[PDB]
DNA sequence: GGGCTGCGGTAGCGTGACGGCGAATACCC
DNA sequence: GGGTATTCGCCGTGTACCTCTCGCAGCCC
RNA sequence: CCGAGAGGUA
């Protein structure tokens, strides 16, 4: 079953694995993260809730008075997206929030405030999103790009080979927050412990355990465990667990109940373990020499003196064991300090220390984070209890404290968003565990350590340091205002939430400018991940891991849409099925498996919990049943491709197209090509001209419909209906009735967007698809935009190619085309100019617009108007003149005395100088459009006031056709009530059509309905005079301007650039090309049937650049055409439906399994007709990404038409007339125009304009500059012997002023010399130089 | 700016935290301490005039910078008061004298 | 030299220049004004780091 | 209105490069 | 008294071209 | 008509 315009054109869909999930809705990201954003969301996440509910209630210093929070609403924007974008303002929305103020009296902690005030604050202005997911910030439309950085949480970082240039590995630990301070605990080659705290200076690690309340027997306890010794009859009989024994040699005799269990000299082994763990072995008889290396444990006193025998973490020997053996202390305490198991790096860390106790601690650390102020008590306790424990100026995040709940092992994944002690201790616990073997270190670009930020969360973030900048604000207003005068608005101010948020919205390494010439870019510029930002690693700097597909990017991040250059692998792509975890992390769908029948039902997946399970493949074959037919299939364990059992499994992907994103799902073939030609491929179509006669690519992927109705560049029907009035500009729909409303009788009026600028200067222009009076559905397009058709996606045009050597005009990449190409208009595009002219205020007088210009005459004049602005329709060349615009021009600056002398006898200057805007060099076209805006105190000429009337009458005629229309069908509503009722027909055609309710109904809900439709009528009577007005209140007004200018005229024009020896076509698999030879049709090659062909290209592009799918594309695209010819010679010489019927039939049966067949005996009769008319150009192919059409398919649909099985002709020569040797591939092509015009590129320049500082060239084509001579090739001409090519060269040609006078004088001397003198740029370097304190000089002649 | 504090009472950071003020004259790391006789001869001073730095006193040489007589230098005979002031300006033939406000004109 | 509107685009240069005129003329009047010692001091010091 | 001036605040922000090299100094005589 | 040995802070990190936006806020004199 | 930021081609 389709729609009623899927049946328009069905594409024949190879494809075999029955698909479970639908594509969906390709915009999500953003859309939902700006609604995330600004929603009224109850209990506040996340949101601007969370903000205000983080910020608010503000209270002063005790002061008090407490100002407190009610609710917040946005406003309807004041300008619509339309005359925004063309006006130049933001489209944002006005923030409304309602604070409630109440003030205590002095002495009313719990005493009630003497007043009250709720009054509603505006604080400034946020943008608001356009529907297709853009912003429009200065006329601009502009998109944020979700970045990706590392997630917050603890990390343990590797750093195996560069550090100590010994091979020694270190591990550090850093605790990322998500808003504070940073943490860093580190390891060094002395085996000592150290932390540091926001990458300042070096502390020994345990100070801070020291800033905690710890003391050295407290964090020994921690770190270390037990080993006792006792003072026994003799020798100091010890405790010993066998479990210590692992891995050491006896250098002492290991024995007990008289039976020597270990000898000395030998190691202990397992066996030697579980012996003594089998015979209860625990007390066993020392040397006094093995104490001669241990570590005593804490500390103790000898109880006759009180004084202290040994300190904590004291290294013991035989006098301090006579010392504690004569005092009474039978006991001893030690520490299990072996390299290989239990480190003694805490013990050594606190030999380290300069410190004792906690004061000391917190001075050495206050020292360490703000230096040179002096240390004292309060200001470092309150720093450290600061850094690290207040909700205030630390806070990791509810993601922060799962994924530091999650590597530490622990159980919740919830709890407070300041650290605690446990926390650090946990930290450097696990750390130490790294470090003695047991765990192991996080990689970094795992995509489970990599949370990808969006628009919701940065500019939350900006308006939260809006919040916090305008509550410090608040607080020092609310200390020393006065009461009772002052309501919420002499406290607060909305200057900074809107400098932020619009310094952050203007101007940001993400708020990027939205690359917008296909439909295709705008969809894979939305969806981008950047790696870049702040926060996130430069370009110039890092690296090659980052740069480097790593494992778990399946299914999340595209491995092949990355672009090529200095970025590679940051500005990544997002995958087709990839959403985005509630944490911010990557969540990629995959089928549920339980056992050997593969369940329906999907199951979103993260990064971490991929490596878990094993996910199966998702091209692995299945039949009917959910069995995979194998025992055995290709799965993943933990980023390890390998195969596994029949019934292992827990998961499948979903699709086959779920690895890629739309940048190249929808390159045919892909399974075929090399991964360099795939990424050049998605790369050059993201840059494809909308060409002006779209033209349906027949070999497509399927997912042209998703981009095509996702992207909002087509019109999409909200309510499906039935078509009343198509004209170019605008579509009116009547709506069906199970989906339409019983109050406001409704009709879905859909005004086009006819021809206008976009981004990049191309024409986006949208295109009724539909007739007059048709069955539309809803969610169905009804208008085409750019680069789309019927609904389809379509970017390039398909064409008749040819795979050979044609006389070395193919010979690099170059393309030879034919000028049946040319002829047809087929690649012949639009680009639009807007260019402006302003009128700024100056000195002596500003300036005049006027047509009275100084030094021309009426050859310029002749295309001017009264006012001095070009007509609308003028096909204008370089050099014209455009907006006539003229200066007070003499310059005099005449005396005070000669001033006296004008100000007395009264003469004034009256010389002017042209200074128009005129048409740039080698540019024609059409003006289509003149916008003129004007300050408000400033008087208007005649045209502004002509477009003013024209705009004017445009609004009120638009809105009269609203109000018309929808009373239209209104009355019709009106009409289908008056049908039952008392039916009063001929009382009905006499009375005027404003009254049809005073006919004959009783007192049912129809005339309940109509008394419904009555006030809807008093409503629309009401709204048209309202908005009426107000739009005549739009248009009279003059808009705000930059502070200095008077009047902007900016004129559209439209060049129409067609294709040339030069330009750049592609295909989709990474072929690309300078078009060579503009041929005539005569000279190509044609085949026997006399059909000549279209492009010529070259088979060396294909061992070399191992982009073997266009071949496949080639001959799939001559099997689609063969197909098209022969529907048009059974549709030519015209037959009736039953064989078209059976052939279009026999078209989409085709073999093997397919998920489409059709069912072709329901289409009406009509239905068929009107697909062979769709059909005619060619049967477009659905061929899936990964799941494609296979060889032999390919062969039977060519043996369905009647063209060769080979998919090789035979081909003329149009020169020689006689047959090539070896038949050659023809086929099409569906080969793309890029954008990069060669008469663009084009630049030349004699002598232009001289640069200030150094006389110089300057750069650039559109100022008129000159080429750098650059560094490498004055190596290269030294490399010659080119002295005098270098001297004239660096000296004549560039720099030396009086040397490049003189010489243009020799030439038109005919003269070909040089007078060389001295560089410029020379004697600047030597007033650079002595404006230091060097003194540079030249010596003798 | 001089001030009198110790540092466990309000703190230096605090000091440096006020509405107002820059920084403390360190010279290294610590703030510098001026000693007891620095504050205590600076307790009366100021002893010698009214200085003033770039405005203007009567009987002096000074410069238009704006009007038909910009760029026109002038000699005070007699300031209104502290309100305007009246200048005798220069010509190529004949000096003149004129009561203006004293925005445009300007000391040389 | 200003760029297009009403203001200029400055360059980094005078600025460094200005600031350095600016502190050299403070600490002349505070040489005339017999300023106390760290006065002149942070004076001399910020004429050097300018 | 505008000349100036460098974080905005009664603190703290910085945190994802890496190698080489040569001087300055720490540790141990 | 100096002889290593670690730390520190300075240097450096492709060419040519094309496009686009944005380029002082505050302020108390 | 100089700098910064973002993107792209080779």
């Amino acid at each position: 079953v389709y729609s009623y315009t899927e049946k328009k054109r069905i594409r024949k869909d190879f494809g075999k694995r029955p698909q479970v999930l639908d594509v969906p809705y390709l915009l999500s990201i953003q859309l939902d993260s700006f609604q995330k954003f600004i929603e009224q969301d109850p209990e506040g996440q996340y949101g601007l809730e969370a903000a205000f509910r983080s910020v608010f209630p503000i209270q002063s210093y005790s002061g008090n008075s407490e100002l407190q929070y009610v609710s917040y609403r946005l406003g309807e924007p004041v300008f619509d997206v339309q005359e925004c974008q063309i006006r130049g303002v933001t489209y944002s929305a006005p923030l409304r929030v309602k604070l409630r103020l109440v003030i205590y009296e002095r002495e009313a902690p719990e005493g009630t405030v003497k007043d009250i005030k709720e009054q509603e604050v505006y604080m400034g202005e946020i943008p608001l999103m356009t529907d297709n997911g853009t912003f429009v910030i200065n006329g601009t439309e502009r998109v944020i790009v979700s970045q990706l950085h590392r997630s917050p949480g603890v990390f343990f970082d590797s750093d195996k080979g560069k550090t100590h240039s010994s091979g020694k590995v270190l591990y550090n630990a850093r605790i990322i927050p998500y808003r504070g301070s940073w943490l860093d605990f580190e390891f060094d080659p002395k085996d000592n412990l150290f932390v540091r705290i926001d990458r300042r200076r070096k502390l020994p690690a345990t100070i801070i355990l020291r800033a905690l309340n710890y003391t050295t027997e407290q964090i020994l306890d921690l770190f270390f465990e037990k080993v006792i010794f006792e003072i026994r009859d003799n020798k100091l009989q010890m405790e010993l667990v066998p479990e210590r024994l692992r891995g050491e040699t006896a250098s002492f005799d290991i024995e007990a109940n008289g039976k020597v269990y270990v000898e000395k000299g030998r190691r202990i082994t397992a066996r030697h373990i579980r012996q003594l763990e089998k015979d209860d072995v625990k007390l066993i008889e020392v040397p006094v020499e093995y104490i001669a290396g241990k570590v005593v444990a804490k500390d103790y006193i000898d109880e006759s003196t009180g004084e202290l025998i040994c300190a904590a973490n004291m290294e013991l020997s035989l006098d301090l064991l006579a010392k504690l053996s004569q005092s009474g202390h039978k006991r001893i305490e030690t520490l299990f300090t072996n390299d290989l198991d239990h480190g003694p790096y805490i013990s050594e860390t606190l030999r380290v220390d300069p410190t004792n106790d906690r004061l000391s601690a917190l001075v050495e650390i206050y020292r360490m984070m703000r230096p040179g102020e002096p240390p004292t008590r309060e200001a470092a306790e309150s720093l450290f209890e600061n850094l690290f424990f207040s909700e205030d100026r630390y806070d990791l995040s509810a993601v922060g404290r799962m994924k530091f709940n999650r590597s530490l092992l622990r159980e919740e994944i919830e709890g407070s968003g300041i650290l605690s002690k446990d926390d650090i201790i946990d930290v450097m616990k696990k750390l130490i565990d790294i470090r003695n073997g047991k765990g192991e270190v996080d990689d970094i670009d795992h995509l489970g350590n990599r949370r990808i930020r969006s628009v919701g969360e940065m500019a939350e973030n900006q308006f939260r340091v809006g919040l916090v900048r305008v509550e410090r604000a608040v607080k020092e207003r609310l200390s020393l205002g006065d009461l009772d005068t002052l309501m919420p608005q002499d406290m607060i101010n909305a200057k900074p939430i809107s400098a932020a948020v619009k310094e952050f919205f203007g101007s940001s390494q993400l708020s990027q400018f939205m690359d917008q010439n296909n439909p295709l870019s705008e969809i894979t510029h939305k969806r981008r991940i950047s790696a870049l930002g702040p926060g996130g690693l430069t370009r110039e700097r890092a690296g090659f891991e980052v740069r480097d597909v790593h494992p778990t990017h399946y299914g999340r991040v595209c491995p092949i849409e990355t672009p090529e250059g200095p970025n590679i692998g940051l500005i990544n792509s997002l995958s087709v099925y990839a959403q985005t975890n509630e944490y911010g992390f990557l969540e990629t769908p995959y089928r549920k498996v339980t056992d050997g029948v593969v369940t329906d039902e999907i199951h979103y997946l993260s990064a971490i919990e991929e490596g878990n399970y094993v996910i199966a493949q998702a091209n692995s074959n299945l039949d009917e049943e959910g069995h995979f037919v194998e025992d055995l299939v290709t799965c993943r364990s933990k980023g390890e491709s390998s195969l596994f059992s029949r019934d292992q499994v827990d998961y499948m992907d979903v699709s086959t197209q779920q690895v890629v994103s739309v940048g190249a799902s929808l390159i045919p073939f892909l399974e075929h090509d090399d991964a360099n030609r795939a990424l050049m491929g998605a790369n050059m179509q993201r840059q494809a001209v909308p060409t002006l006669r779209a033209d349906k690519p027949l070999v497509g992927t399927g997912m042209e419909r998703a981009v095509a109705v996702d992207s909002g560049v087509t019109a999409v029907a909200k309510r499906g209906g039935v078509v009343q009035y198509v004209d170019a500009s605008r579509i009116v729909i009547k709506v069906n009735e199970d989906e339409m409303y019983p109050g406001e009788a409704g009709i879905d009026i859909y005004n086009l967007t006819k021809y206008t600028r976009s981004n990049q200067n191309t024409c986006i222009n949208q295109m009724p698809c539909v007739s007059l009076g048709e069955p539309v559905e809803r969610g169905d397009v009804l208008a085409d935009g750019p680069s789309t058709d019927l609904g389809e996606l379509a970017l390039g045009q398909n064409m008749r190619v040819a795979f050979m050597p044609w006389n070395g005009y193919n010979f690099e990449d170059s393309i030879l085309v034919s000028e049946r190409v040319v002829q047809e208009d087929r690649f012949t595009t639009i680009h639009i100019q807007e260019l402006a002219c302003v009128s700024r205020d100056t000195k002596l007088g500003p300036e005049e617009i006027t047509a009275d210009i100084p030094n021309v005459g009426e050859a310029a004049l002749s295309k001017l108007d009264e006012s001095g602005i070009v007509y609308i329709g003028a096909e204008v060349t370089g050099g014209d003149i455009l907006v006539g615009k003229v200066t007070p021009k003499g310059e005099t600056q005449l005396t005070p005395e000669e001033k006296l002398l004008r100000a007395i006898f009264g003469e004034k200057a009256s010389d002017v100088k042209d200074s128009s805007l005129r048409v740039p060099n080698g540019v024609s076209g059409t003006v289509i459009d003149v916008q003129v805006f004007t300050r408000d105190g400033v008087e208007k000429d005649k045209r502004a006031l002509e477009i003013e009337e024209m705009q004017l009458k445009q609004a009120k005629k638009d809105l009269s056709e609203e109000l018309q229309i929808l009373e239209a069908g209104l009355f019709s509503r009106i009409r289908a009530v008056l049908v039952a009722g008392g039916v009063e027909a001929e009382k009905l055609d006499k009375l005027p059509r404003d009254r049809w309710l005073e006919l004959g109904l009783t007192d049912e809900e129809k005339q309940n309905q109509l008394e419904q439709l009555a006030e809807q009528y008093d409503e629309l009577k009401h709204e048209f005079e309202k908005k009426l007005e107000a739009k005549r209140r739009k248009i009279t007004q003059g808009d705000d301007l930059a502070p200095g200018v008077l009047k902007i005229v900016k004129v559209y024009l439209a060049v129409k650039r067609r294709i040339q020896p030069g330009d750049k076509m592609a295909g989709r698999h990474g072929n690309k090309g300078v078009i060579s030879k503009i041929n005539p049709i005569e000279d190509m090659p044609y085949d026997e049937n006399g059909t000549p062909v279209d492009i010529v290209l070259n088979p060396l592009g294909v061992p070399s650049r191992m982009n073997i799918g266009q071949i496949l594309e080639t001959h799939l695209g001559m099997a689609a055409k063969g197909i098209g010819d022969k529907i048009n010679a059974m549709l030519k010489q015209q037959q009736e439906v039953a064989k078209l019927r059976e052939f279009i039939q026999r078209a989409y049966d085709l073999g093997a399994d397919v998920r489409q067949k059709v069912d072709l005996s329901t289409f009406s009769d009509e239905e068929v007709m009107r697909l062979a008319e769709n059909l005619r150009k060619g049967m477009p192919i659905a061929t899936p990404v990964f799941d494609g059409a296979k060889e032999a398919e390919i062969k039977e649909l060519l043996k369905l038409g009647d063209l060769p099985t080979s998919g090789q002709i035979r081909l003329y020569d149009g020169r020689t007339g006689e047959q090539f040797e070896r038949p050659v591939t023809v086929g099409y092509m569906y080969m793309l125009k890029l954008n990069h015009l060669v008469d663009d590129k084009m630049h030349a320049r004699s002598t232009g304009s001289y640069s200030l500082v150094t006389q110089q060239p300057l750069g650039g084509k559109a100022q008129f500059g000159g080429q750098r001579f650059g560094e490498m090739e004055v190596w290269a001409l030294e490399a010659y012997g080119a002295a005098y090519t270098l001297q004239e060269m660096l000296t004549v040609k560039s720099d030396d002023v009086n040397g490049r006078t003189k010489m243009y004088k020799n030439i038109v001397d005919g003269n070909h010399q040089m007078e060389p003198g001295m560089p410029e740029s020379f004697n600047v370097l030597l007033k650079e130089i002595r404006s230091l304190g060097i003194n540079i000089e030249l010596e003798d002649e | 700016l001089f001030v009198e504090f110790d540092p466990e009472v309000i703190h230096t950071t605090t000091i440096n935290a006020t509405r107002g003020v820059s920084h403390f004259v360190r010279f290294g790391a610590s703030p510098a301490i001026v000693p007891s006789a620095v504050i205590h001869q600076l307790s009366v001073y100021k002893p010698k005039d009214i200085v003033d730095p770039a405005t203007p006193y009567p009987g002096d040489k000074v410069i238009i910078t704006e009007g038909a007589f910009e760029g026109f230098q002038a000699i005070f005979t007699e300031p209104d008061g502290e309100a305007r002031s009246m200048l005798l300006l220069n010509l190529i033939n004949k000096e003149i004298k004129h009561s203006v406000k004293n925005t445009e004109f300007r000391k040389l | 030299v200003p760029l297009d509107g009403g203001r200029f685009a400055t360059s980094d240069l005078n600025d460094l220049y200005r600031r350095v005129i600016n502190r050299n003329n403070r600490l002349k009047r505070l040489l005339d004004l017999a300023a106390p010692d760290i006065i002149v001091r942070n004076e001399k010091r910020m004429l050097q780091e300018a």
